[PDB]
Parts: structure tokens; sequence; C-alpha cells
């Protein structure tokens, strides 16, 4: 209850930074954020060791550059490092220093290249396929 | 594949 | 403004509980009144030190004042809270009292000026979090500026500072994962 409480406040903050960037660089292709939250959402849930002396919106912007790299559609993670700072509370050392292994720090690329999309691979790939993906429910509110 | 080939700047 | 003017109220509000705080205390079960008058003093002490530090002039009594104001808003709110509804397992638990009183603190620090005040009294962002809704649904004194300035707090808990090694929130999943 209290961590179903935590994690739907979590869900509703992550959800609503989402909808943001993606009405703003997904604008054509809305099929995707549905799908961007369905694997954010489950890192939340089932990887969340990923989030161990981590933030959120790294999580974030890991998913959407790994859907729309599956769906190959063309979203350089530049852009949307570059968008996520016109978020209120975005500051560029969220992308620019992320923990990687031990306590060797890196930009939000080499923590995606090196821990998010090899955790990650295996759920991320289910979107090459054509079928009907089984998405995560939009958190409410 | 799903590797990025992008340098933050 | 509405914080201006609860200062005010703090201002001249005693330093200890009310007589209907006291009645509460009375009721529990486990009676919390000399626990809770004693972590007031420990963390008084604690508090001072640190400002003292933190500002100079070897333990201030600005940073006295401000504890007290912080003192205060926590009674005031504990009070509330209390009104609007086991008390005794409640006003008998650790992380709610350092929580509401961080709380409280963390209102007085923002409006003469935020994790400062949790190293201050040793406690953990997830375990603060937990109060934080109430305390700003129990406090109708409080500015939009303040409002928003606590639900960042909220944010930045749940963005980051609950995430963090040793946070007691991982051991939640865990057991209930």
């Amino acid at each position: 209850t209290s961590l179903s409480l935590f994690y739907k406040k979590v869900y509703r903050l992550a959800y609503l930074r989402l909808n943001t960037l993606c009405e703003r660089l997904l604008s054509e292709h809305p099929e995707l954020e549905h799908i961007i939250w369905t694997l954010f959402q489950h890192t939340l849930q089932n990887e969340y060791e990923l989030m161990r002396d981590r933030h959120l919106d790294q999580i974030m912007m890991c998913s959407m550059y790994g859907i729309c790299k599956v769906k190959n559609i063309d979203l350089k993670f530049k852009i949307i490092v570059t968008a996520y700072k016109d978020l209120p509370h975005a500051v560029q050392e969220t992308f620019k220093r992320v923990l990687i292994k031990e306590e060797e720090y890196d930009s939000i690329i080499v923590f995606y290249n090196s821990v998010f999309m090899q955790r990650l691979k295996t759920n991320i790939l289910q979107y090459a396929s054509t079928r009907p993906p089984t998405l995560s429910p939009i958190p409410h509110i | 594949d799903l590797y990025c080939y992008e340098q933050l700047n | 403004n509405t914080i201006q003017q609860l200062m005010m109220i703090l201002n001249s509000a005693s330093d200890q509980p009310s007589e209907n705080l006291i009645s509460y205390f009375n009721n529990c079960t486990v009676n919390p009144k000399e626990s809770i008058l004693k972590r007031v003093k420990d963390i008084g002490y604690i508090f001072k030190e640190k400002f003292a530090k933190a500002v100079g002039q070897g333990c201030v009594e600005i940073g006295s004042q401000r504890y007290k104001l912080g003192v205060r808003l926590y009674y005031r709110v504990m009070e509330s809270m209390l009104k609007s509804e086991n008390f005794s397992k409640l006003l008998n638990d650790n992380i709610f009292h350092m929580s509401l009183l961080a709380c409280a603190l963390e209102v007085v620090m923002a409006t003469y000026s935020f994790p400062w005040i949790l190293n201050v009294l040793n406690l953990k962002a997830f375990d603060f979090y937990k109060v934080i809704e109430s305390f700003i649904k129990a406090e109708g004194n409080l500015t939009r500026e303040m409002i928003k300035h606590l639900e960042r707090c909220e944010h930045r808990i749940m963005e980051s500072l609950a995430w963090l090694s040793d946070s007691p929130l991982f051991d939640l999943i865990k057991q209930s994962k």
C-alpha cells in the first residue's frame, strides 16, 4: 500500500514528463508514447535496481531512445536531451553526469549503451514485431 | 541495432 | 501573504505543546509526552549547532529562533491532523514525528532563505516523503509558492533521493516483490 502509493506517484510524474517530451518530439508517430511508457513502467517495476543512485528522467530518456531505435524512427539522443532541458525542473547534469559502473560517471549515452540497453535489450526487441503490443495502462491523472 | 552512435555535444 | 501571517502567529505561540495536544498525549496507551519533548530538545541542540557551523558565530540565536518557529509549526500541524481524525501508534511513531518536524523546519528555512534539513535530522528522504502531502493538506496557511516548493521537494525525492543507496525503499520493494 505505502509502496503502491509511492509507485503510483512515481508513475504519474514519469508519465507526465514522458508525455511532454513525446508531444514535442514524436508529434507524428503518436503510437510510440504508449509503447515507450510500457518499457519505462516495466523498468521501474521490474528492473528497479537501474534506479539505484540514479534519476527517473534518465530511465525516461533511455526508454524513449530505445523504442524509437527498434521502430526505426529517426530520433537522436542529442535531440531528446535538448528537448529535456526545457522541462521546468530540468538540469543538464542529469544527462551529462550519470552513474555508470561502481563510481564511474559518464554521459547518459554511456549509461544507455553500457547499462540500460544491455539490461533491457530483450524487452526492447519485443517491439520489433508487428503483432499488437500488450501495453501498460496509462497512469491516472 | 539498439546502439547509440552519438557523443554528447 | 499567508506565510508571513503564519510566521507572525508562530512568533507569538508558546514553545511547548498546547493543552489539546497534551490531552491527546494522555489518551495514548503509551503516553508520548516525554519522548516528544525530549526529541524536540535533542533536535534543538543538533539544529542550532549545525546551523551555527553553517552560518557562523559560535551557536547563533537566529538558528535558535528559526528552530522555535519550526517546533511551533510542528505542534500546530500535529494538532490539526489529530483533530481531523490508534493515535498511540501514530503519536508513538518515530518517522511521523521526525518527518513532521523536518517538514515544519523546511517551511521555516524556505521562508527565511532542500535536503539540508534531512542531514541535520538524520532523516532518510523516503521516510520524510511520506508526510509531505498530509502536511500540505493539514496547513491552510501555505502560499502557492510554498506548496510548489514542498511539491518540488516531494518530486526530488520520487525522482532520485528515495532511490539513493541505503534507502528504505529497496528493502520495501524486495519484500513486496
